[PDB]
């Protein structure tokens, strides 16, 4: 018996804490991973504000994946107002969200690189990551209007059209990204399969195992019809932590059908590519494998896109003040939900968000259990935690 | 040169904008030594073991020469305020990075009412509690504007940084800064560059004057920083 | 007091393409540079100030030669050309952008390049910065009163306007020409112009104006190396007809007189504001 | 003992608010001689005759003890500026009557583009050009608040007028004063009095905190003047 | 430091009407004053704090006795009662208005009465100002965690809540009683209460609270003439049972303790803010 507390945990986004009941041997028997970041309360100060302000504001949840929140926001508002964005606006919107994920996944492999990438390979490894992030940020900047916080993501579609020249330049930039990805995959997959860090430490085989399911609505975008929100229920931290730790959690405890559920790249690969490998390493592997799916999808969007087609709908932003619109999007880190009720004037009556990591935090608490505590942070980082997102 | 990235109630967008220097970032990271950044390094780890507990803490190191502080401070959170006074004491130059830290930014709209910390509702820029030496507006400020700050700070280009040092004394930002200080004072000539600077597209040129859509402004302060009728240092007139 | 700021060389010039001279205001330097850049891969987009049938202006990102021609000529009203500078490098996808503006608009462009807080990816895509001379500007309804009430011509009938020989000129679609003494326009000019310390667009790559050169020609100031390469490429290709200012009349002396007249008059206005307590740039 | 009502770029609503003291206006006018008010009295008349024209002009008199100045100053109108500087030199106590005079108010939104004076676009409170002694916010301030200003001014009740003399030093008001000074600074307790003060019903209590509908705020400053967590002088604690 | 501010007399009291006692929190002083005023022409409207099925509050202008009874009882959550003070004078047309609120809300009243910039026609119509004692308050979601997560009762099943004897209490619709130590509630209280320097609502015409009096009674501080006339009219009409605080226990001493401890604790917060640079009232 002994208690181990790691605070703050490192090399991910945000501010969290680990609380680990451990035995005399280092093995964690009860785990608790929780956010302690101060809550800004976006959803609550959006009440009364016009609908158009929502994607602007929720984008500031997080600067690593702001596109994920602007997308879910406009999808929820559109659903509440029965607005249908045009063919080409919806294509541009998905292309924007892909470009953002094309920069987050290589970014995450850069954050974990101190553990797995040898010292002599570091500079070459980082140059490759930055070369990939450059292309991903180029896509968000050209389609979304800004690389960090995109103003073109609006209720109705996408605000601006790209030129035939920007489209061609993007396509050949994606071909470059695809070559960088095959080079990066070739390099990382063997290391994750080795289960050995760069200092020689062999990680346990069952590192990160948990008995929870997955949620994912789409391999690259999102589909509100692949989930029944009525079955999503947010519980309090007292349902998963002890009392003295539960009063420290800044997030809620989201469930589906009455159980915790993991979201992210492994969830998607489980639902669409039959990837059923458990553990921490398998998460890293799914995220690496996904880089290829993203860039291929982007080039397929460029082939179908008509740069002259309508991108913004003319339908007005009015609601009935009652319907609970639903907007889901597969953020880099997983299924991301926003909800909105819009009145006849186009103002926000009610707003709520259930962010990706928020699903993952209570799973991580149970996933660190069973292994030595000096492996806990390696399990945490496998989930690519974004705490500003989880807390908002 | 010891550099540190301190993260308070922000979103990491300003850090990502620093990362969007790509090739210049490798240059920048070998000229200075990043001693603290919870998102990037494992510093500074300190362990304290009793008979019942093992406390592995990551504290802010000392000797910090330049500290890029991102985000605002939550007055109802003890850790948040402990860390903003900490960064000031342990750093010689404190840079308010981004609108959240420099002027409040989007967190000005925080009013609370949301679990799970229902009491969190009061957010202020770091300048309201500690001394700020340089301030970068924007949400986020561009990577190019970032490398210029970092280069000038290392080259002692005090003439270039004067506009941001003066900006560190002011803790309030809004789109009405264009009206109060330019339109109302008979200084606006209608160039339109303030509209081109806005990240949310909240400014609209009508009748040759900027028109701020108030419900879209996030109080980032990029437009008032850009206006050449507010500040126009002579160093800009020097071109090759 | 420095009259013209810094520059490399000054020359009297006019475009070689005769279609350009038929639509331009003076020598057609702004259009000739824009068109030459677009046709020879030096510019892929250029900012212009277009007009409607009633002379109301609109900043626009042009990509064709015809867009440049339709934007030729001077509109003596405020047009915010720098308001589209980010759009040009965003949806338009420009990477060799041409910029045109009055001195205060060039000043704003150097400001945003030195401190590009909200101008990510913008400064390094500015390929040519063309400034035009300017003494005053006007609100639209200011010009509308000058044209319709003082010159007696409807805006829809205006083909061209011009300032010169101490008079304001209105040329009609139907051949008429009417002129009024420049003194009758002063109460209509944008007051914020009375603190401007820049007459020849002293911060541009290339500056052009009508004063100092005869009718159909332009006094042109080469200033930066970026404007030097661009200008020398044009004269080599023969796109311009250049004569030294020493040979042309009225000559550079007029430009020095008008420039220092503006700097001296408005300097009293700046000191006047400082005296009563009004803010001035610094 | 010599009150003057100066009218610059206002609407006369504040003067009507004074007239709505009714029975109490006839005690003010017999306690004090009204020496200038273009809307009320024909002073001060002078006749200037040259070879061409006879000019019957009404000038602001000398020896004004209290000057109630209503409305903002247009920097593009010579007469407007001439009158604000005239009223200062000829009055010992200058009072900024209403939001237009005190902080700009609705006239902050002016930007021009409207015949027949197409150049008029720059409107500033009087405090931006002359030293102001007392400032009454609101649009318009109530008649009750007006009689308290005048009674206290004649009785030398400096303790009461202290809050308005402090206001005269500031020239910028808005609905955002409530957020930046009370909500963000962990002082707001949710009394709701600020919502009850707003003349435009632009404040809406949500989660026990005022929510400002910015598209409705006219920047009169009545809410920030009311907030007891900003200014609560001890004089208010003495009750009968 | 003065404990209770200025007052004329202090008694222990309780409503004579038994139906009021069935629905009120302590002695029913607020409800008895409102009901007496409405029924005898001393009030035509009274501000109350109502609740819904889930305990969420809403400030309301009440004009009937049944509206007063339904608003009886303490809701330990922020309710901006002063936000409807102009509404009552305007649409409701009241001219003898009764106001109720915590000390800070009584302060907000006196402030708007002394400096009524945005309160035309409002101050002269305030006929009775009733303050209630207050040590702390809570945001709604703060109280929701306390009841549902610390006491284990749904808000929809809460019939009454009370603070007393070092504990917070929840009474259920179905007869259950749950209670916790007050140390479990401190993290959830409105942090802006930590600068409050007023416990017994020192600026009211009449103040009332539970401290100092036994269960079912209230400590009542009469302070102004207006509350003296009203109170005296009530006792004459027999609307109240009055006992001296000198015979009842615990007694005024407990009130002087709590009031001072609070002023001593929160004055330290004010000095803390002053030193670190945060603003405080003055
Ligand atoms: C308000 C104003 C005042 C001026 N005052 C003087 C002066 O005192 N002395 C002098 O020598 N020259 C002055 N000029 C410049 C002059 O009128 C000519 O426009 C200049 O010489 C360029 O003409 P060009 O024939 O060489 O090129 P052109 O082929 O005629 O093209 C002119 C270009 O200028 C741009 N333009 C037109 N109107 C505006 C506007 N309102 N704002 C911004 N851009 C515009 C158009 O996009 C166009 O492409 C002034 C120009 C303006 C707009
Ligand atoms: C947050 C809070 C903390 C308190 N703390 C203390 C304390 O430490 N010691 C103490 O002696 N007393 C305290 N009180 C007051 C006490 O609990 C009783 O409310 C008081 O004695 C009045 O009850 P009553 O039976 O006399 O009148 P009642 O007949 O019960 O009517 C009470 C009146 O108060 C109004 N009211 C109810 N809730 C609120 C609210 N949240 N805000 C404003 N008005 C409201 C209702 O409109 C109602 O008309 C507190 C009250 C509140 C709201
Ligand atoms: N990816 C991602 Fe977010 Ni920063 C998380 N977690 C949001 O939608
Ligand atoms: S200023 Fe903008 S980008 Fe920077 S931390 Fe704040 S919200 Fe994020
Ligand atoms: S940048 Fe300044 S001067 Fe130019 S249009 Fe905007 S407010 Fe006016
Ligand atoms: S108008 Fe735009 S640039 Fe200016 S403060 Fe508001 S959001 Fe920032
Ligand atoms: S006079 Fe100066 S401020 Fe006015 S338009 Fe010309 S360059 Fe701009
Ligand atoms: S403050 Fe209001 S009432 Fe007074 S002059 Fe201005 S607009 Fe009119
Ligand atoms: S919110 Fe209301 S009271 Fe406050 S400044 Fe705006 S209009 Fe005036
Ligand atoms: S008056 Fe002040 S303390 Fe009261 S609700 Fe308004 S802002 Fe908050
Ligand atoms: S403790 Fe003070 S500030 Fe808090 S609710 Fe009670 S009276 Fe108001």
């Amino acid at each position: 018996g002994k208690i181990v507390e790691i605070h703050p945990t490192t090399r991910h986004e945000g501010h969290t804490k680990l609380v680990l009941k451990v035995d005399d041997e280092g093995i964690v028997e009860k785990g608790a991973y929780l956010s302690v970041t101060p809550v800004r309360g976006f959803e609550k100060f959006l009440v009364g504000k016009p609908a158009e302000f929502a994607p602007i504001a929720v984008s500031r949840f997080c600067g690593i994946c702001p596109v994920a929140h602007a997308t879910s926001a406009v999808e929820a508002i559109e659903d509440a107002c029965d607005i249908t964005p045009p063919k080409d606006g919806l294509l541009l919107r998905e292309l924007c969200g892909i470009g953002n994920k094309m920069h987050s996944h290589p970014l995450h492999q850069f954050l974990i690189s101190p553990d797995y990438v040898p010292k002599d390979d570091s500079n070459e490894f980082i140059k490759r990551v930055q070369a990939m992030r450059r292309i991903g940020q180029y896509i968000v900047d050209a389609v979304g209007g800004e690389a960090i916080h995109s103003p073109n993501i609006k209720v109705g579609g996408m605000a601006k059209q790209i030129t035939e020249s920007t489209k061609a330049k993007m396509y050949y930039k994606c071909k470059e990204y695809e070559k960088l990805a095959k080079e990066q995959l070739e390099y990382l997959i063997p290391i994750f399969e080795s289960r050995t860090l760069n200092d020689g430490t062999e990680l346990p085989e069952k590192l990160g195992y948990h008995d929870f399911g997955y949620i994912a609505t789409h391999p690259t975008y999102g589909d509100r019809t692949k989930i029944d929100q009525d079955k999503v229920v947010e519980y309090t931290p007292f349902d998963v932590y002890d009392k003295d730790v539960a009063i420290q959690s800044s997030t809620t405890v989201p469930t589906y059908n009455g159980r915790l559920m993991e979201v992210g790249p492994r969830a998607r690969f489980s639902k669409f590519f039959d990837f059923k490998e458990k553990g921490a390493m398998a998460l890293h592997i799914a995220r690496a494998y996904e880089i290829s799916v993203l860039v291929k999808r982007a080039m397929e969007i460029l082939d179908e896109l008509n740069v002259n087609g309508k991108t913004m709908s003319d339908e007005p932003i009015v609601g009935d003040g009652e319907k609970l619109g639903l907007g889901v999007h597969e953020a880099a880190r997983g299924h991301n939900t926003h909800q909105a009720v819009i009145d006849k004037d186009g103002n926000i009556v009610y707003y709520n968000a259930i962010v990706a990591t928020t699903w993952n935090i209570p799973v991580i608490s149970k996933a660190v259990e069973g292994t030595h505590y000096k492996f806990a942070e390696h399990i945490v980082r496998a989930y690519d935690p974004c705490i500003s997102c989880a807390t908002h | 040169v010891k550099i540190a990235h301190i993260h308070l109630c922000g979103c990491t967008g300003c850090l990502i904008s620093l990362a969007d220097t790509y090739e210049q970032l490798l240059d920048i990271l070998n000229s200075v030594e990043l001693v603290y950044a919870l998102t990037l390094v494992d510093e500074k780890t300190e362990i304290r073991e009793t008979d019942d507990k093992i406390l592995i803490e990551r504290e802010i190191p000392d000797d910090i020469d330049i500290a890029l502080v991102e985000g605002s401070v939550c007055l109802e959170d003890e850790h948040s305020m402990k860390d903003v006074f900490d960064a000031r004491r342990k750093s010689k130059i404190v840079v308010a990075l981004g609108a959240c830290a420099a002027t409040g930014g989007i967190t000005r709209f925080c009013r609370g009412g949301q679990m799970s910390k229902p009491v969190h509702s009061s957010f202020v820029p770091i300048g309201d509690l500690i001394k700020v030496d340089l301030a970068l507006p924007g949400c986020p400020p561009s990577p190019e504007a970032l490398v210029n700050l970092i280069t000038a700070a290392l080259n002692g280009d005090t003439e270039y940084l004067e506009i941001y040092a003066e900006l560190a004394k002011k803790t309030e930002a809004c789109g009405c800064d264009l009206l109060v200080n330019v339109i109302n004072k008979s200084l606006c000539m209608g160039c339109g560059s303030c509209a081109a600077s806005c990240p949310t597209r909240a400014i609209e040129m009508i009748d040759g004057k900027p028109n701020v859509l108030k419900e879209l402004c996030i109080k980032c302060g990029a437009c008032s920083l850009q206006c050449p009728r507010i500040r126009f240092p002579k160093l800009i007139e020097e071109i090759e | 007091m420095d009259p013209f700021g810094k520059y490399k060389t000054v020359v009297s010039a006019r475009a070689a393409d005769k279609t350009i001279l038929k639509k331009c205001q003076d020598g057609g330097i702004v259009s000739a540079a824009y068109i030459y850049g677009l046709e020879n891969g030096l510019l892929d987009g250029v900012i212009v100030a277009d007009k409607d049938d009633k002379l109301q202006t609109t900043p626009k990102v042009a990509t064709t030669v015809d867009e440049v021609l339709e934007a030729a000529g001077t509109k003596y009203t405020v047009c915010p050309t720098i308001s589209v500078i980010k759009s040009a490098v965003r949806e338009y996808g420009c990477e060799k952008l041409g910029v045109v503006g009055t001195p205060c608009q060039i000043i704003a462009t150097r400001k945003l390049m030195k401190y590009p807080i909200g101008f990510r990816h913008v400064p390094d895509k500015l390929a040519l910065i063309v400034g035009i001379f300017c003494m005053e500007n006007f609100p639209y309804n200011g010009m509308k009163t000058i044209i319709e009430e003082h010159c007696g011509i409807k805006m829809e009938d205006v083909a061209k306007t011009d300032i010169g020989k101490g008079k304001f000129w209105v040329y009609s679609k139907w051949g008429d020409v009417k002129s009024i003494k420049l003194k009758e326009t002063h109460p209509y000019e944008q007051q914020s112009c009375h603190v401007c310390m820049d007459y020849t667009a002293e911060l541009a790559d290339i500056s052009t104006g009508s004063v100092g050169s005869p009718d159909g020609w332009s006094t042109v100031f080469i200033r930066t190396a970026q404007g030097e390469e661009f200008f020398n490429k044009m004269v080599e290709a023969g796109a311009l007809e250049v004569k030294p200012i020493e040979e042309v009349k009225p000559g550079l002396g007029l430009v020095e007189k008008l420039s220092l007249t503006k700097k001296e008059k408005n300097a009293k206005e700046i000191e006047h504001r400082k005296e009563i307590g009004l803010p001035v740039p610094y």
